[PDB]
DNA sequence: CACGACCCGCACGTACGCAGC
DNA sequence: GGCTGCGTACGTGCGGGTCGT
């Protein structure tokens, strides 16, 4: 029994040893720059080929560019098999992070239900990652950061931007502050559109909505509570004197930081159309 | 001390078992097919084997599925416009080709690019667009309704009502629908009114005959009314 | 910049089960 | 039944990692 033990240990030592050898090769024939490639987990390196080889199966640098957020790709599994170099500028993490693996394991619980629906053409729906950013950080010690994601299906290809938060801002455009059942508290107006902060102030935004759209802004509202912040589609809301103006609002929660209670709103809201049907 | 060791075994259970989960899925998405499954080292010596076989347009093509759009770099001069412009406005390099995107934009939104052009991002309109840059990219996103009050008195409506019974919103804006109703079930409206208040969010179809599916609205956050939507038509 | 605090990838040895000159 | 190669598991000690205080 001693003797087949011994040559169990050995010969089980030249099975690792081809092991590590494959490996670490599998790591060489990557498209990775090798300064991070070999370096990496061999659990990795089976995420991220898995990841690669889909990718090339399911098939200048001026177009991603000008774009805002990153590029997300999933199957019906959710294993989110690319993402775009530009991940790095947002939520902290890098690619190779994240290149190949579950999709909900990276957002936020409570959140899932919608991938799920939405793995069942035209898709624009919020999601809710985990920046580790504020400069880069680690997890745990990271947080929940919010996307708006527009994107289409062949197997599902996403673009998802990032929001403006409103505690790093920035002739068309007028902010907006609200209570939480939002009633006024503080407005910048009338050139635009008609009415006054003095007149207004204390009202129901619900009030000087159009009904046809006001289906859309409850739910965005329903998101808005529920969620972090949302960029909405396009209002045809209300005049003094005039009809409907298309108008788009990028709209976010305040949470008083002490024990991060939610207190407050404010919207940022653009403008796209004229006064239309004056009587 | 025990707790970490079993602890340990569990983790590390995991762990190899996600490896093996890898090794299959790797083991399908790899060509070599076979019989059935060979053993591990096997399977990524073929991995490695067929990894040997061997970008930014398919990142391009990417963006054009995922948005619907385009690309542009301008000075309000244009310098070069992408192809995919055609799938989306048409005019491809008609309007376009060396122009100012100013002779392209709605003629009343043409101050508001001026005064975007001193990162940068906006949103415009274009002949047949949500817009980003530093140079940059474009991408795209017989009933009538009557909001009332808690008392019937109304608010809101939608003009196509004209079309239906042949009335105008002022002379109905702020007065009564019960002042409307044929004296017979001038009732019938108040009970359905005095019901929708009591039942909280969901409709309510009465017929005055004009059919009408009133429901009230309550503020999302605080869940208090103020206002009734009723979708009112004819039959 | 430390030190034990711990968590983790990866060795490692050994176990149980298949086959067969 | 013996003993082997042969391969996939489970358990674990150890190096290198990172977080808290």
């Amino acid at each position: 029994s001693e003797r087949r033990k011994e040559k169990s240990r050995d010969a089980a030592r030249s099975r690792r040893s081809k092991e590590s050898e494959v490996f670490y090769e599998l790591a060489h024939q990557l498209p990775l720059p090798h300064n991070v490639s070999s370096h990496l987990d061999k659990a990795s390196v089976m995420r991220l080929t898995i990841s690669y080889l889909r990718v090339r199966k399911l098939l200048d640098c001026f177009y991603l560019k000008a774009l805002d957020g990153f590029v997300m790709v999933l199957t019906d599994d959710g294993d989110m098999v690319y993402i775009s170099d530009n991940v790095n500028k947002y939520m902290g993490l890098t690619q190779f992070e994240l290149t190949g693996h579950s999709v909900f394991d990276f957002t936020h619980p409570c959140d899932h239900e919608e991938m799920r629906e939405m793995l069942t053409t035209q898709r624009s729906f919020f999601l809710r990652m985990k920046c580790t950013l504020t400069r880069t950080m680690n997890i745990k010690s990271a947080t929940w950061k919010v996307l708006h994601c527009t994107g289409h299906i062949h197997c599902l290809v996403l673009i998802c931007e990032p929001i403006p938060h409103p505690s790093n801002i920035e002739s068309k455009t007028f902010l907006s502050r609200h209570s939480l059942d939002m009633k006024f508290s503080y407005c910048d107006i009338t050139e635009l559109m008609g009415y006054e902060p003095e007149e207004l102030l204390g009202r129901s935004i619900y009030e000087y909505y159009h009904a046809l759209d006001s289906d859309h802004l409850t739910k965005t509202h329903h998101d808005m509570f529920t969620k972090g912040q949302v960029t909405t589609g396009q209002y045809r809301m209300l005049a003094k004197r005039g009809g409907y103006v298309w108008v788009e609002t990028q709209a976010t929660v305040i949470y008083n930081t002490k024990n991060s209670q939610p207190q407050c709103i404010v919207c940022v809201n653009y403008v796209v159309s004229g006064i239309i049907q004056h009587d | 001390e025990r707790l970490a060791r079993e602890n340990h075994s569990e983790i590390e259970r995991r762990r190899r078992n996600k490896m093996t989960a890898y090794i299959t899925e790797l083991s399908d998405m790899v060509p070599t097919a076979l019989a059935r499954k060979p053993d591990k080292l096997t399977i990524l010596r073929m991995a490695v084997s067929h990894m040997k076989s061997l970008t930014d347009q398919e990142l391009k093509h990417l963006i054009l599925e995922a948005a619907d759009g385009f690309l542009f770099i301008v000075s309000g001069r244009v310098v070069y416009v992408s192809d995919s412009v055609t799938p989306v406005l048409n005019q491809p390099q008609s309007e376009w080709f060396g122009s100012t995107l100013y002779d392209q934009v709605h003629p009343d939104d043409v101050d508001k690019l001026r005064e975007q052009l001193s990162r940068r991002s906006f949103i415009c309109r274009m002949r047949c667009v949500h817009c980003t840059g530093y140079v940059a990219i474009g991408r795209l996103q017989t009933e009538f309704i009557s909001r009332h009050n808690i008392e019937g008195i109304f608010t809101f409506v939608d003009h196509r009502c004209v079309a239906t019974v042949g009335y105008q919103p002022q002379e109905l804006l702020g007065k009564n629908i019960v002042e409307f109703c044929h004296p017979e079930d001038q009732q019938l409206l108040r009970d359905s009114f005095q019901q929708v208040v009591k039942l909280k969010g969901q409709v309510l179809s009465v017929m005055f005959w004009m059919r009408t599916s009133s429901f009230t609205f309550q503020n999302p956050y605080s869940d208090e009314i103020e206002y009734i939507i009723c979708t009112n038509t004819n039959v």
